[PDB]
């Protein structure tokens, strides 16, 4: 709880979408809405390149486990597989009839899930780029998809207050957790072992649902999240902090051991929509929307 | 002559038999004392299958020795 | 559920598959091919994981190590190599007599490998250096011996082409227990293969009179040297007479599968009762090569003319995984619901 | 796309069965046999006879996959065998919950509920020129509710009957008041 | 000198095995009759008998009856597809027909 | 006094002595054909069998109530739950009173002059709770709504076994 600013990643000319760390913990990537995906370092923000070659905008960018291969969630309704070391359009792949927001890889790096706006949650191929499976899941745009540790489960969040756990092999619904309120559930993700799911709902309250039983355990209070879909993370290096972006020009970091207001960071000038945590070190990213266009590296 | 029979599980029976007794008498005594049926009492003496129609004064059986009862399974 | 029933697809990806095996957890499948290629699939993702070129001549034997990071093979070229799943490089290679049957690690140590040559004696090796211990054979007349480690790793059972099973201690070569199999009336029969379970002491002997005998691993230790045990269970087919090719046990050592060398079928028995429970037919005119079994889940992987089939339970779904508040009944159910008609637990979330 | 916060975020629906695809004698139920001979084969046939899809008329509807002949059985309406005063609590309860009424009465004694418990005979729309009707039959003392047919029905055609407020039926013989 | 156990009990059947073996030996089919052939054939005959009596008992229950008369055997055979192909050129006495009126005859 | 035949629920076990009632599954509240209008009338509810898991709602319900009604549904019907006396009336939850034993003699009374009411849970002439107040003038049927097949009898004789103490009433040999 002694995080201070070190550097500032600048160069993005629109609302900064998301920034994510490499799995080896050495390359914090970046992107924006100006069809420019930059490649930055981790400890000083060192420039490498800027990935483009598109036709329309870009929403999100995923990884590879060896920190080499990439994919872009572009906004021309296509799927472009990219690369860190080269920067080449490896596979140009269509498949959707609307835009795509969330996309992820299984830990064995052979499948592409893509929670889209035309609601066809697909499972793609990496080696050949062929369509493999199809899930008629939701009647809303899919906000978050995620795999577990081994890779046998797929989670899915929606707008009508539903979360469904999907099967990798067979591909049918297994568990549906129900909520009387229906806010747009923004960002769900598994626990770092694969036995709990942390849910983010739009009533300014986070919830930690136990997986197999089916009830929640503890919540969070005191944050502002009503309009947008703000991400969240976990912390395993130091304490049990929970890092999330903020709307009121802050950084939302608290603990379930605390469950109260114990630490807030400050300095932003627009809504921080995406944060990211470092696996081995105490490095916290924080990127805001169009009125800031900068990234604030926090460091213990 | 109180010889012993230890099975593979680790249980030893205490049979206070005579040195000139039969096999079906031992079967009836085990039916009285345990409830286990006598359809599996294949006793092993130095690796050799003891025949069911025998007595104890036939195989030159040493007193207070150890035999072994091995369970068998059949039934559909 | 239990033992499989339905055909459930195939893997027609790489031609000319020949042999197959699983690891301890059943997440990988190594298959040698007709030109020195070892293709590894996945069952967690149902996709090809890694393809490693081994040699130019085919592969007829494979074995996983205990950690799962090392493979070993025995090709036609008398090559026994400790491979890598990360890099994929040959390390050790030295020639044997030209037919080789089977290789197998020690079930606790990845240092001891038990190679069974065809026209020789069993040779127990080391992998810290190039030592080799030729195990003793009683008859020394036919030189057709198959052998394997037991479940824990304490003993090695050996069998000859005359029906004489020996028990050697795994490190000092102590011939302490033996028997000759009571085949019919007077004549003796051959021994084709010896396999061991995953839970317990039971094992099976595949003879040449087309009868499979299921023994117990403790009656041999009870009887000692030159004893006469009898089998717990004798399993055969008398309609088609069915000369068998390959056998193994189920997950917890409860069921037995036994592929056929004439008609491309798979027969499954119980061990406790001992009755036939299901026959799994297939393509009518093929030829069978290998049978596998997934160690915690009912999946059988049968290689026949390069085609691997997977019998996998035919998952058929329903409602109420979508709408948990609804119960899709079948016929009418009458009731009234109730007889009166109107905490700080901190659990580690990152514990693996 | 991450910024255009818009409406249409909640619909308050129990079933998300509205899908992207929505791909809408010899048999014993068609013979002239007595009634329990047909009622036994009914439930084995009804799994492959019909299905539910996205109806253009009002929400969801029942769509066949095979040529139903004239005057045969199609499906049984079966759910909770409740009595006719818990229906009032459930009407006020799902008035508070906004969920519509699924209440067929077998006679003037008891009512079948199809909200918490039932089968795929819920999703049958209303019309004014229908092609199905109903009776109440007797199978071993108990009584049941069977949806018959009226004419030969082709693969893809929606099944409707008279339930007995503006409706989206649109038929020429409409009444525009369903009470 | 032991206890006699009939060959039906040893295989778990209900039809006799000794009578089938005698009727194969005394029926001029071949010279020599194997050991497993009457066991196989009694198993097949028991399977077909149970398969027809299941459907006949179901029809007899649906007509509010307790016993089985030849009408229920008629309905059971003629409604199944494969029993109808097996018993195709067979007249069952006191059996009747199936109800079937052509389409163009009723108004 | 003989029961009714057609203003009732026939699926219950109106037993074959014409003086003893046995219930079934569900609160199918059978109601007799002798409802109070004015004056003073009382009878008993004699329990001869009471198994466990047998809640017996006893009270007074109008002709406006359903034949299948729960006794305690509306303003026109009272309730008295066996579990902690938690009565329910106009959908109101109130943990109020005590329970009742096995094989006792039950029976309730109301006094409606030609008004002011005397509505107290009457068990063995002992107070069990002041129930409610200020009803309207009307008819109230003898309500038998049982949960299981508990065989209970009923006393129509003027020689009551447990009446309320010092009760002004009339003998039951004049209504039927
Ligand atoms: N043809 C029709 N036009 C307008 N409303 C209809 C209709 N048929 C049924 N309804 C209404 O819809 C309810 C039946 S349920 C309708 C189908 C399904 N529940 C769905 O929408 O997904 C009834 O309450 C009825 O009032
Ligand atoms: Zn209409």
């Amino acid at each position: 709880p002694n995080y201070a600013l070190k550097f500032t990643l600048a160069g993005h000319t629109k609302a900064v979408s998301s920034v994510k760390f490499s799995p080896n913990g050495e390359w914090l990537a970046s992107s924006s809405a100006d069809k420019l995906i930059k490649i930055w370092g981790a400890y000083d923000g060192k420039f490498e390149k800027t990935i483009s070659g598109h036709k329309l905008g870009i929403s999100d960018v995923a990884w590879s486990s060896d920190s080499n291969l990439l994919v872009s969630a572009s906004d021309d309704k296509t799927l472009k597989i990219w690369d860190v070391s080269s920067g080449k359009c490896l596979k140009t792949l269509k498949g959707h009839s609307n835009y795509v927001f969330c996309c992820n890889f299984n830990p064995q790096s052979n499948l592409i899930v893509s929670g889209s706006f035309d609601e066809s949650v697909r499972i793609w191929d990496v080696k050949t780029g062929k369509c493999l499976k199809t899930l008629p899941a939701h009647s809303d745009p899919v906000s978050a998809v995620h795999f577990n540790r081994d890779g046998s489960l797929i989670v899915s969040s929606s707008y009508d207050g539903l979360c469904r756990i999907w099967d990798t092999a067979s591909g049918q619904c297994l568990k549906t957790l129900i909520d009387d309120d229906n806010p747009p559930v923004s960002f769900v993700k598994f626990s770092p072992n694969g036995k709990y799911i942390l849910a983010a709902t739009l009533d300014n309250t986070l919830k930690l649902w136990d997986y197999s039983k089916g009830k929640c355990l503890k919540t969070y209070t005191g944050h502002k999240n009503e309009k947008y879909c703000i991400f969240a993370n976990f912390s395993v290096t130091g304490g049990k902090w929970i890092v999330s972006g903020s709307e009121d020009n802050l950084v939302y970091i608290w603990n379930l051991q605390t469950k109260e207001i114990v630490q807030k960071l400050q300095g932003h000038t627009d809504v921080v929509i995406s944060t990211a945590c470092h696996p081995t070190e105490n490095i916290i990213a924080s990127a805001a929307l169009e009125n800031d266009k900068t990234i604030k590296l926090w460091k213990s | 002559m109180q010889i012993f029979v230890k099975t593979l599980t680790g249980k030893t029976i205490t049979l206070e038999v005579e040195p000139s007794d039969t096999i079906e008498n031992v079967k009836a005594k085990i039916q009285d004392k345990e409830g286990i049926p006598p359809d599996q009492q294949r006793l092993i003496f130095a690796g050799k299958q003891l025949e069911d129609g025998r007595t104890l004064s036939d195989y030159n059986i040493q007193k207070e020795s150890t035999l072994h009862l091995v369970l068998r399974l059949r039934g559909c | 559920q239990n033992y499989p029933e339905e055909a459930d697809g195939t893997l027609d990806c790489i031609s000319m598959a020949l042999t197959c095996t699983f690891n301890r957890w059943g997440t990988l499948l190594a298959v040698g091919c007709n030109d020195g290629r070892i293709v590894i699939w996945d069952f967690l993702t149902r996709g090809i994981a890694k393809i490693i070129s081994a040699h130019i001549h085919p592969v007829c034997s494979l074995c996983w190590s205990r950690d799962g990071h090392k493979l070993v093979s025995a090709s036609t070229d008398n090559i026994v190599s400790q491979w890598d799943v990360l890099s994929g490089d040959c390390d050790q290679r030295f020639r044997f007599p030209s037919p080789i049957l089977k290789v197998q690690y020690h079930p606790r140590d990845q240092n001891k490998v038990l190679v069974c040559p065809m026209k020789s004696a069993p040779v127990m090796l080391t992998l810290s250096d190039s030592k080799h211990v030729v195990l003793p054979v009683d008859d020394d007349s036919d030189l057709n011996v198959v052998a394997s480690f037991d479940r824990r790793g304490e003993y090695i059972y050996t069998g000859n082409a005359k029906g004489k099973i020996l028990v050697l201690k795994t490190d000092s070569q102590d011939l302490v227990a033996s028997f000759r199999v009571t085949t019919g009336t007077s004549n003796t029969t051959a021994i084709k293969s010896i396999e061991f379970a995953r839970k317990g002491s039971c094992f099976l002997i595949n003879t040449a009179d087309r009868i499979i005998r299921v023994y117990d691993g403790r009656e041999i230790l009870t009887c000692g040297r030159d004893g006469e045990p009898e089998p717990m269970q004798k399993l055969q087919d008398l309609v088609n007479r069915t000369p068998w090719k390959k056998c193994c046990f189920s997950g917890d050592g409860e069921y037995i599968v036994a592929g056929s060398a004439r008609q491309h079928a798979l027969y499954i028995w119980e061990k406790s009762i001992g009755n036939l429970v299901k026959i799994l037919h297939g393509t009518r005119g093929e030829l069978l090569l290998d049978v596998a079994w997934h160690p915690v889940r009912p999946i059988i992987a049968s290689i026949s003319s390069g085609v691997v089939s997977i019998w996998a339970q035919n998952q058929v779904e329903n409602w109420s995984a979508f709408a948990p508040d609804f119960k899709e009944l079948d016929e009418n159910v009458e009731y009234e619901e109730r007889e009166s008609e109107f905490e700080d637990e901190e659990v580690d979330v990152t514990s693996v | 796309a991450r910024a255009e916060v818009h409406l249409r975020k909640s619909a308050f629906d129990m079933f998300n069965f509205l899908a992207s695809k929505h791909r809408q004698a010899r048999r014993a139920t068609s013979m002239d046999l007595p009634m329990p001979m047909r009622f036994r084969h009914l439930k084995k046939t009804s799994k492959e006879a019909v299905g539910v899809y996205r109806s253009p008329i009002h929400g969801r509807g029942l769509f066949c996959k095979r040529n139903i002949d004239a005057g045969e059985m199609v499906i049984e309406y079966a759910g909770n065998v409740i009595r006719s005063i818990q229906t009032d609590k459930r009407e006020k309860y799902y008035d508070s919950k906004g969920i519509g009424c699924y209440m067929f009465r077998i006679d003037d004694s008891e009512v079948v509920d199809a909200t918490m418990h039932g089968n795929a005979a819920r999703f049958i729309n209303h019309s004014c020129e229908p092609n199905c009707y109903s009776r109440v039959i007797n199978i071993d003392g108990q009584k049941h509710i069977v949806i018959f047919a009226m004419r030969k029905i082709y693969r893809g055609e929606e099944l409707t009957y008279d339930y007995k407020l503006p409706c989206n039926c649109g038929a020429k013989k409409c009444r525009k008041f369903l009470n | 000198r032991a206890k006699a156990k009939t060959r039906s009990s040893r295989a778990g059947l209900q039809f006799p095995v000794g009578r089938v073996h005698r009727l194969l030996r005394k029926g001029n089919y071949a010279e020599r009759v194997g050991a497993g052939a009457p066991v196989y054939l009694a198993a097949v005959l028991e399977y077909l008998t149970a398969e027809i009596l299941e459907l006949a008992g179901n029809a007899a229950r649906d007509n509010k009856k307790t016993r089985i008369i030849p009408r229920h055997l008629q309905l059971a055979v003629r409604n199944d597809e494969e029993l109808n192909k097996l018993l195709g050129r067979v007249t069952i006495a006191q059996g009747g027909v199936l109800p079937n009126i052509q389409s163009v005859l009723l108004p | 006094v003989l029961l009714a035949l057609h203003d009732r629920a026939p699926q219950l076990k109106i037993s074959d002595d014409r003086l003893t009632v046995v219930g079934e599954k569900g609160y199918s509240m059978v109601r007799a054909s002798h409802g109070v209008r004015k004056g003073a009338w009382y009878f008993e509810i004699t329990v001869d069998e009471m198994p466990p898991d047998t809640a017996a709602r006893l009270g007074w319900s109008q002709p406006l109530g359903n034949l299948q009604a729960p006794l305690g549904y509306d303003k026109f019907s009272y309730s008295w739950r066996s579990k902690k006396g938690t009565k329910f009336h106009q959908s109101i939850g109130k943990h109020y009173s005590s329970g009742y034993g096995q094989g006792d003699v039950l029976g309730f009374y109301i006094n409606l002059p030609e008004p002011h009411s005397e509505i107290i849970f009457y068990k063995n002439g002992v107070n069990q709770g002041v129930a409610y107040k200020d009803i309207f003038e009307g008819v109230y049927f003898p309500a038998i709504s049982l949960y299981k097949s508990c065989t209970v009898s009923i006393n129509f004789g003027p020689c009551f076994k447990y009446p309320p103490k010092d009760l002004t009433y009339r003998p039951m040999s004049d209504m039927g």
